[PDB]
């Protein structure tokens, strides 16, 4: 976001923000270069991104609901040696919160729990060991509930 | 209901108050201001400087009577001024209701004092912005006292306020001295006050109260329009 | 320029202003309307425009055009929920006005009381400073017809004609070299300038249908609503 | 950086009571062991100089005639909790014409063992949990029980429970040396065989104070000149 | 540096309150319980745990009114005030209209009692969580809360640490739950529970407890003691 | 809400209180007063801190403040907040002589104001009164008192003190010149004139800076005067004619 | 600013500059002489954006029941060139199940869809000259 | 960065970032539609369920206010039921003091004032609610009023509140609900409902309806459970 | 790498100058004041190039005075060059022992102040020599009288005995001040060698240099 | 993907750590190290 400011170090960045923003859309327009942009926030972002030729389409990605958690286990363990006695929904049922990236770091985790005592196939509670790492709960000395 | 009840007008590490004197910053923003006190009354002027013509100029004033002997003015916010005007009204009518006497104008300044004290020193609210001008005929002596947004107050014979006040108070030392009449005192009052007014002067833009042992009296529109005529 | 604290609570900055009511004001012009109140020899007129972007909302809940008392009208500009809780405030001080001194409360007085109500928001640091508007019409006997405006700072003062809303300055700069002559300020001319102010401002020319018209005057004092009928009959009679 | 009292983890357990749990083992040891003929009770009162006279230190309160107590951690916020205890004790008393169970006294005692506040009313209530860990012992009506309590109001029967600094010490070294079927005086020479090497000072008759009740002596016995029948043998 | 997660009253840029979700977190960390119900019958098993060796296990099952009975997760104070808030309105219920108290409107109570905490300032929520069963006039019930005060009136579910086994049994087994009779019911509520526990260990008659309210039968609870008639005629976990 | 606070009641890691020293600070300038008492008659010197020509001064009140038949107060630091506390201490005032019908004794009405001076630091969350005052009275039980106070509560009695300006060296002054039990009423004013040369910058002071206040003992009226300025002026003269006597030691002395 | 005024003086020499902050530029750039004349170019109003539509709709094979009136009520704080934006998305819905013309439904649902968009970019406001 | 802590502290933009995080709060919930006819009021909720976390009705977002006022909720919930008993109080006051029923322009604002007494003050939250309030009366005819956490009521022929909304709000213009009785406009409804949701993302989908009107003679009730509810069969019908 | 601590004046740096002269190597001061920079970047550089020329050279010696002003707390992390010092002392962390600790270089550190110190420099392997610098009373304060007033006159009226008879809550920089001023009145008035005087007045108004101000009178 | 945590041992690894740190010294073969580990309750690496 461009603001009153002092400093060389953003001075040098708006001037290239304000060269690609004239050279993507305005003078000379093209149609043969197609450009795709992308973030992890928004807010930080000029307005003037937002205009005519610059960003069409606002596009969100939600965080994985239940089916998608299901199916991201489905995809990645299509490599592996797996037992054909685990059901997907109950892990996506106790796997709460997490992403793309962190069930896929539960198959990794879960495979190498085989591996550790050397079975080939897998199991339901080596996908559990590996929940329970991805987690990173630290200790806890919580005995004085329930 | 929240119920904040801690004091956020704190000591700095220098040793003073900060929010007092960034009160009195903002009086000496406010509206200009004088108060001359001289042998026979007391008169007060000030600036009424509306955005457009549109305006209606006698529907506020600023010129506020409390008794029929005690008048005020002021330099700051607006907002902040009616309230001590109602609490200062309140006050004098409780006086006249306890001791059957008119109220001393000396009593009312310090009574006036000691509520933007407690509206400082008190939980979770700021301080006033509005620095006072109270006069009064009270036992023959006129009285002309000045209270700050610290809560304290002082007893001047001519003083200015608001904006451009320094040069004002040399003009006072200077043309105006110990003894005058009501008449040219509100003669130097008006010149102390087209010292800092714009191009033209006329009733429509300044407000005169004056005071003496008949009664504190707001002049009309028509006696300072022939005063501001050729003065 | 800030102290810590400047930014958030109702305090004073080390260059004297309070910024809480600054930052206030944006709100009344957050809501995208714009109002406007004229006074003349013997009536006071409001006109605002009204948004209806759906055709499935009630186009007759949408008016800004709040009634306080009988003979006492009002306007409002900005957040709508604070807007109705300065209109239920207002009917109550005006009913408990009847109800303590006898008689009808005057416009200036209801206007002091609403200031007064709203400078202690902004006097402690621990309510919204509230930011909404106040445009208030009525007739008072010997004094002709009054409109008065409030402020979420809490300033009010006597007006001829002014606006509120979004383009209070261009209204405004019309609206001086429109009352500097003088002229005959009778009905006509009242409700005509009231809404060429906004058809010379805008430049739309609006529909009927989207326009609200009060009026009160010295005929019958009683707040009147136009209905479409008449704002049917002024608009034709101000197309030549 | 400063958060209220009331304030939950990112894991989800709690910011101030487990601050409270922390605060347990800055203080003395205290191990108290139940037997079907009695309960038992031990104590450190760690002195830290010869001319602090050794008598004013306890830790041993009794609260009704058949109830004794044991401390840990900070005896001041404890002498509010043992005064309460006792009010519900007569007030039980006064009401119903029988005596308290221990584990009435000890919900009792527990009840407001968690009720801070900072938005809440009264006279000045409790800004911050009471550091302490108490043990109960008494015969009520089934006869010989010990209670534990901690700062989070949470109270279980244990059959020998050891608190303080060297608690997870004294709670290994009595696992080993414990049956349900055991007497009062092989109960008390354990938990002094226990006591022995905890403490980082030398025992003798005035560096400990214990405690007995049992169904037939009405309060707990064993001051000093009884300890030493005791401590020669150890 | 973390920001909008240390109050109730702030709010989220994402629209949630991180608190609620701190003490769902915390009501996720006690033992697990199981609540379920047939057309005549609500029975409740939980899973009792040893905080040491010696130390006696802590109750979870405690009786409300003649027909209540309620459940707990997580924390012991809390449960204890609301417990003393269920007894105290089963009695004004009791005393003034000399009816039995039905369960919705006692949970609709505690729900409004519930809220009031998470909406003011420095005010806790509160970090239990219960499972209620009844036998009103129409029908039995066995009821759950939560710490953002959302009753679910459920048919048959587990409560706390690994209840997905217990609730992916119950799913599994839910549609021949109407039908039987209490025993088969009650080795079903075992069944559900033990997959909450590692195959190592089994129920050992010292960390469970049931409680079972009827049509005729008083709300009654059995643990170490009367449980023993329950666990014969078990099957061995399938390991 | 609760990260506003300004926390004016925790101690700092060193261990020692850290709002009220500001208050001491701001003790520290802005004034002058003194008192001194070694007889009978206890006199009170103060500095006028603003002397613009436009003030009045037929307010007739100074920060000498009259609170009673046998006592006197004299203000430091925030003018402001001396009224409430002089207020304050003329009610326990009053409120002792309707309660026991006897005039109040020293002691008593010094522990009560520091005790609600003490109550804001204490607890409240308020900001502490930053006011540091100075009685002087006469008792049936010791006579002529002379007390000072702080804004922390503490307080003691005095013979010769200090409240106001930069002073260290006028507290030296006062410890060199001073006399145990033989100052009469015209010695005392005579040392309170040279020790407010000497802590003014002003060189040659008048009688517009200066206030002199002396509670003295009629038969059983005990009268409290505030002098007015045509004896301070010689006062201040009879001072001012014995520099030039002073200097005379050196100037008849080198001859040879 | 040397070679915009200087020594020698221009002849038939006009320069045009834009930018979207004008308060951050020099007060020597911005002083009449080498920018005579300042032009506010603003949001556009009812029928600023209705005509506007008027054109960028042109070469749309739309039905014969479009009604624009509707479709500009719904847009406000608008720029110039959402309605292209609009006007680009609503031949997406038409592509979507091939329907080749393009129906007044799809005007309707592209502008909620925009609108949606232009919630996360606001208060630019900035000040004249 | 900190002017989105608290209520009580404007934006320098002039908004209360509060009460938009009470409606994005909002809008993560399910779609809740409302649609006026010219002889009643039907709600319609799309009632969420995950394995089965329920019985038939549980999770109940159709709560009852008075014999006449019905409530359909949409947000997070809890808060609902709060508002529910608030506004129960409400309607029992009016009755107990004022002899004839609650009207509902008047029961929605003062439901409205309450909502707005919450995002003044620093203390407590905005509440994360936003619902309906549909009635049906002989001498005022059928009225539909709709709430927002902000505190703001208006009037709707139609409307729908929840996460699709923007997809609902067409379908409901597509209509024409000045025209039709009740016993078409509930398969209406259906169809709508049926249309909005999206069954690859949560697939556990299932209506619940209502009622004010003369078929109902002025009571509010839920549709005849097994009787009627066979617009779900015609809206399985309408898949294409 | 050892430590020095004490009282502010007591001994601290002086110490560490008195062992740079019975050294064998050479011997580098630098000061924490200067391990600032506007600039930001040339601050772990500094410290870096700092210690690849002191380990090149010879088996040398560093000497960082007053490292507390740098590496004091790390919890605000608020945004400015506040932080900044956090990211220079980091680097002056790993440096120290973080990765193949280098040979034949001993370093040494003089602080003001021990409790607003990181923990991870006060724990072992990058100083272990904690040492305390007490103020002696009046047995040592004889021979500090004794070394600052050696290079002068001295008459039979002055002695120094009680002048710090009663008075236990001096330190070595004030006697060297007491002992630089009490000549500078003899100069200044021309006057005879030393008197006792002169050593009367010099210790009450470096009294007022040391103590001036402190508003106790409430003793804590 | 791994988040490896380290913390003040137990009461073994003291005993450990003495043993190949003390290991390169001249001392007779009586010293008795878990006794000397059982007095430092919480210590580190470098601390040994
Ligand atoms: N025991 C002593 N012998 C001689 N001089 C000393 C002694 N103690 C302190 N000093 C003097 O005090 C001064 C302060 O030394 P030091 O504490 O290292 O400096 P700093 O106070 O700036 O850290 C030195 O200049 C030294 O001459």
């Amino acid at each position: 976001k461009r603001f009153d400011s002092e400093k060389a170090g953003d001075r040098e960045v708006q001037r290239t923000m304000l060269e690609l923003l004239n050279q993507l859309d305005g003078f000379q327009p093209n149609t043969q270069v197609k450009v795709i942009a992308a973030t992890n926030r928004v807010d930080i972002l000029d307005p003037a991104l937002l205009r005519s030729g610059r960003l069409d389409r606002k596009i969100e990605f939600p965080m994985p609901n239940e089916e998608a958690r299901a199916r991201i286990m489905q995809i990645h363990s299509r490599k592996m040696n797996v037992s054909p006695d685990v059901n997907y929904e109950e892990l996506a049922r106790c796997t709460d919160d997490f992403n793309g990236a962190q069930c896929k770091a539960v198959c990794v985790e879960a495979g190498m729990i085989a591996l550790r005592r050397g079975a080939t196939e897998l199991t339901h509670e080596d996908y559990m060991e590996g929940i329970l790492e991805v987690q990173a709960k630290k200790k806890a000395n919580l005995q004085y509930y329930a | 209901e929240r119920g904040y009840s801690f004091s956020l007008t704190t000591f700095s590490p220098s040793g003073k108050l900060v929010q007092i004197e960034y009160a009195l910053a903002a009086v000496a923003g406010g509206a200009p201001s004088v108060g001359i006190k001289a042998a026979n009354g007391v008169v007060l002027a000030t600036e009424k400087k509306q955005k457009s013509i549109l305006y209606d100029e006698r529907s506020v004033h600023k010129v506020e009577p409390i008794t029929k002997h005690i008048g005020l003015v002021y330099s700051g916010m607006g907002p902040d001024y009616r309230v001590l005007v109602h609490r200062a009204r309140k006050l004098a009518q409780q006086y006249y209701l306890v001791y059957q006497e008119p109220i001393p104008t000396a009593q009312l300044v310090q009574r006036v004092a000691s509520v933007m004290q407690e509206y400082t020193q008190s939980g979770g609210v700021r301080p006033f912005g509005v620095s006072l001008l109270i006069c009064g005929w009270n036992e023959g002596r006129p009285y002309l006292f000045q209270s700050d947004p610290s809560g304290a107050y002082f007893a001047w014979k001519a003083t200015a306020m608001g904006k451009n006040y320094v040069n004002g108070k040399t003009f006072l030392e200077k043309r105006y001295n110990e003894d005058l009449e009501l008449e040219d005192a509100i003669h130097t009052a008006i010149l102390t006050l087209k010292e800092s007014f714009e191009g033209q002067m006329t009733e429509d833009n300044i407000e005169v109260g004056i005071c003496n042992e008949a009664g504190f009296r707001r002049l009309t529109p028509t006696e300072v329009k022939d005063y501001l005529a050729a003065i | 320029s800030s102290a810590g604290f400047d930014r958030h609570i109702t305090i004073f900055s080390p260059e004297g202003r309070l910024y809480q009511v600054e930052y206030a004001f944006k709100a009344i012009n957050q809501g995208g309307l714009t109002s406007v109140a004229v006074r003349g020899k013997d009536c006071a007129v409001i006109v605002t425009q009204k948004k209806v972007p759906d055709k499935l909302l009630d186009s007759s809940t949408v008016t800004h055009l709040f009634k306080i008392t009988e003979n006492i009208g009002c306007v409002m500009t900005g957040m709508t929920a604070d807007s109705r809780s300065q209109v239920q405030r207002a009917r109550y001080e005006a009913a408990n006005w009847k109800y303590k001194y006898g008689y009808e409360i005057p416009v200036d007085m209801l206007c002091k009381r609403i200031a007064d109500i709203s400078q202690v928001y902004t006097q402690n640091a621990e309510m919204r400073p509230l930011g909404c508007c106040m445009i208030l019409i009525g007739i008072d006997e010997e004094q002709g017809p009054q409109v008065y405006k409030c402020d979420p700072a809490g300033y009010y003062c006597g007006f001829k004609a002014t606006a509120a809303g979004v383009k209070q300055t261009e209204s405004t700069s019309f609206l001086e070299k429109k009352v500097k002559k003088k002229f005959d300020w009778t009905f006509e001319q009242t409700v005509e300038t009231a809404i060429t102010c906004l058809s010379t401002v805008l430049s739309i020319d609006f529909k009927p249908s989207e326009i609200e018209v009060g009026v009160v005057t010295v005929e019958n004092p009683k707040f009147r609503i136009l209905t479409e009928a008449e704002i049917d009959a002024h608009l034709v009679a101000l197309a030549e | 950086y400063d958060r209220g009292v009331n304030t939950f983890s990112p894991e989800g357990r709690l910011f101030q009571v487990e601050y409270a749990i922390e605060a347990i083992k800055l203080g003395s040891t205290a191990i108290g062991i139940q037997t079907s003929e009695g309960v038992c009770l031990a104590v450190e009162k760690r002195i830290t100089s010869p001319l602090m006279e050794p008598s004013s230190i306890e830790k041993i309160v009794e609260i009704d005639a058949h109830i004794g107590c044991a401390m840990s951690g900070l005896i001041a916020d404890a002498k509010t909790l043992i005064d309460k205890a006792r009010v519900e004790t007569q007030n039980h008393w006064f009401t119903y014409n029988e005596t308290m169970t221990v584990e009435s006294v000890t919900q009792a005692v527990s009840n407001l063992a968690l009720q801070f506040g900072e938005e809440d009313a009264d006279p000045g209530a409790m800004s911050r949990p009471f550091g302490v860990a108490l043990l109960f012992g008494g015969v009520d009506e089934k006869g010989p029980q010990l209670f534990h309590m901690d700062p989070s109001g949470t109270f279980v029967q244990c059959d020998a429970r050891a608190i303080g600094s060297a608690s997870e010490g004294a709670q290994s070294s009595l696992q080993e040396v414990y049956h349900k079927s055991m007497t009062l005086k092989e109960a008390i020479k354990s938990s002094l065989i226990i006591l022995k090497q905890v403490m980082e000072e030398k025992l003798n008759a005035t560096n400990i104070e214990l405690a007995t009740v049992q169904p037939g002596q009405n309060f707990h016995m064993f001051t000093k000149e009884e300890l030493e029948e005791v401590i020669k043998d150890i | 540096r973390n920001q909008y997660d240390n109050d109730v009253t702030v709010w989220s840029p994402q629209g949630r309150i991180h608190q609620i979700e701190y003490a769902m977190e915390a009501v996720k960390q006690g033992s697990a319980t199981v609540g379920l119900k047939s057309k005549t019958h609500a029975v409740l098993v939980a899973l009792k745990r040893a905080q040491s060796e010696l130390a006696a296990h802590q109750k979870k099952i405690l009786h409300v009114d003649n027909h209540i009975g309620i459940s707990i997760a997580g924390l012991t104070a809390d449960a204890r005030l609301l417990c003393n808030f269920m007894r105290q309105e089963c009695l004004d219920s009791r005393f003034v209209f000399d009816r039995p108290l039905p369960v919705s409107r006692l949970v609709s109570l505690i729900g409004s009692k519930t809220q009031i905490p998470t909406q003011r300032y420095g005010r806790r929520p509160y970090g239990v969580g219960l499972l209620i069963a009844g036998y009103d006039d129409m029908g039995p019930h066995i009821f759950q809360t939560c710490p953002s005060a959302n009753y679910f009136d459920c048919r048959a579910m587990s409560i706390g640490a690994r209840s997905q086994s217990a609730r992916t049994y119950l799913e599994r087994h839910m549609s021949e739950f109407m039908e039987c009779n209490l025993n088969e019911l009650v080795k079903h509520g075992l069944r559900a529970l033990r997959e909450t526990l590692p195959a190592e260990q089994d129920l050992t008659t010292k960390n469970v407890s049931i409680g079972i309210v009827g049509k005729d039968l008083e709300f009654t609870i059995y643990d170490d003691d009367d449980v023993s008639p329950f666990l014969e005629g078990l099957e061995e976990r399938p390991q | 809400s609760r990260r506003y606070d300004s926390r004016t009641t925790i101690f700092s890691p060193e261990g020692r209180l850290y709002q009220v020293e500001y208050a001491m600070e701001a003790i520290g300038h802005a004034g002058t007063c003194l008192g001194i008492l070694a007889n009978d008659g206890v006199l009170l010197a103060a500095e006028r801190r603003n002397i613009h020509k436009l003030l009045d001064e037929v307010f007739f009140s100074e920060k000498i403040y009259k609170l009673n038949e046998d006592m006197a107060c004299s203000v430091a630091g925030i003018t402001s907040d001396a009224n409430v506390l002089t207020n304050e201490l003329r009610l326990i005032a009053q409120r002792y002589l309707l309660q026991y019908q006897e005039p109040i004794p020293c002691e008593q009405l010094v522990t009560a104001l520091c005790d609600i001076k003490q109550a804001y630091t204490q607890f409240g969350g308020k900001r502490p009164f930053g006011v540091s005052l100075l009685y002087i009275g006469w008792d049936k039980h010791y006579g002529f008192q002379l007390y000072q106070s702080d804004p922390s509560g503490n307080y003691g009695g005095w013979k010769a003190t200090c409240i106001g300006n930069n002073s260290a060296a006028a507290v030296s002054m006062l410890k060199q010149d001073y006399k145990e039990g033989e100052m009469t009423l015209k010695s005392a004013l005579a040392l309170a004139i040279k020790v407010l040369n000497k802590t003014m910058d002003v060189s040659k002071l008048s009688a517009e800076k200066v206030e002199i206040a002396t509670l003295t003992r009629e038969n059983g009226k005990t009268v409290i005067r505030v002098l007015k300025q045509k004896e301070v002026e010689q006062l201040i003269k009879k001072h001012e004619e014995e520099e030039a006597k002073a200097e005379r030691e050196k100037k008849e002395k080198e001859q040879k | 600013l040397n070679q915009m005024d200087g020594f020698d003086t221009l002849h038939r020499v006009k320069m045009i500059m834009a930018t979207n902050r004008p308060d951050t530029l020099d007060p020597a750039l911005l002083r009449p002489g080498r920018l005579d004349r300042k032009i506010h170019i603003d949001l556009p109003n009812e029928q600023a954006r209705l005509d506007i539509l008027k054109i960028h709709a042109g070469p749309i094979t739309k039905h014969g029941e479009i009604d624009y009136e509707a479709i500009v009520k719904l847009s406000d704080g608008f720029n110039g060139a959402d309605l292209r934006n609009v006007c680009t998305e609503a031949g997406m819905f038409a592509i979507r199940a091939d329907h080749d013309f393009v129906v007044q439904e799809d005007f309707m649902k592209a502008v909620r869809k925009v609108a949606d968009s232009k919630k996360l970019e606001s208060k630019l406001d900035y000040k004249p000259v | 960065t900190g002017y989105d802590l608290s209520a009580s502290t404007f934006s320098p933009d002039g908004r209360v970032f509060q009460v938009e995080y009470a409606m994005k709060a909002v809008e993560n919930s399910s779609t809740a539609i409302g649609i006026r006819c010219k002889d009643g009021v039907v709600f319609g909720v799309e009632k969420l369920v995950l394995s089965k976390l329920y019985e038939e009705g549980s999770n109940k977002r159709l709560f009852n206010v008075d014999r006449h006022v019905g409530m359909a909720v949409a947000g997070l919930l809890a808060d609902a039921r709060s508002l529910a008993d608030i506004a129960r109080e409400e309607a029992s006051n009016f009755r107990s003091n004022f002899g004839y029923n609650i009207p509902l322009k008047h029961l929605a604002d003062r439901v409205a004032m309450y909502v707005h007494a919450y995002t003044l003050y620093s203390a407590v939250r905005p509440f994360g609610c936003s619902f309906m309030l549909g009635s049906y009366s002989v001498n005022d005819g059928a009225q539909l009023y709709m709430i927002d956490p902000s505190g703001v009521s208006y009037g709707y022929w139609g409307c729908a509140i929840g996460k699709a909304r923007q997809a609902a709000k067409t379908e409901i213009e597509k209509l024409q609900m000045k025209e039709m009785t009740c016993r078409d406009i509930v398969k209406e409804v259906a169809k709508i409902i049926y249309i909005v949701h999206d069954e690859v993302k949560d697939k556990a989908f299932e209506l619940e309806l209502s009622w004010v009107g003369e078929l109902t003679n002025g009571r509010h009730e839920i549709v005849p459970k097994d009787i009627r509810e066979e617009a779900e069969k015609y809206a399985k019908e309408s898949l294409k | 790498g050892v430590i020095l601590y004490g009282p502010p004046g007591t001994g601290k740096t002086l110490l560490a100058k008195a062992v740079a002269n019975q050294t064998s190597a050479t011997f580098l001061r630098v000061v924490g004041s200067e391990l600032i920079q506007k600039y930001l970047g040339d601050g772990p550089k500094l410290v870096r190039e700092l210690f690849r020329v002191a380990e090149e050279h010879a088996p040398s010696i560093v000497f960082i005075d007053e490292i507390d002003a740098i590496g004091t707390k790390r919890y605000d992390s608020n945004s400015g060059g506040e932080r900044e010092i956090q990211r220079t002392m980091l680097e002056l962390l790993n440096q120290l022992d973080g990765f193949d600790s280098r040979g034949d270089v001993k370093v040494i550190m003089a602080t003001n102040r021990i409790e607003t110190l990181d923990p991870a420099l006060i724990r072992p392997g990058r100083i272990d020599r904690k040492i305390e610098f007490p103020l002696p009373d009046e047995k040592t304060k004889k021979r500090i009288f004794q070394i600052h007033t050696s290079r002068m006159t001295l008459a039979d009226d002055v002695t120094l005995d009680d002048l710090i008879m009663a008075k236990d809550d001096l330190s070595g920089a004030d006697i060297k001040a007491i002992c630089t001023e009490a000549g500078l009145m003899a100069l200044r008035e021309r006057r005879m060698k030393v008197t006792n005087e002169d050593f009367k007045k010099s210790k009450e108004n470096v009294l007022y240099k040391k103590q001036e101000g402190t508003p106790e009178g409430l003793y804590l | 993907d791994r988040k490896i945590e380290f913390s003040l041992p137990d009461l073994e690894g003291r005993t450990h750590i003495f043993k190949i740190h003390a290991r390169s010294m001249s001392v007779e073969r009586d010293i008795r190290f878990e006794l000397l580990a059982r007095l430092c309750p919480n210590s580190t690496g470098a601390e040994i």
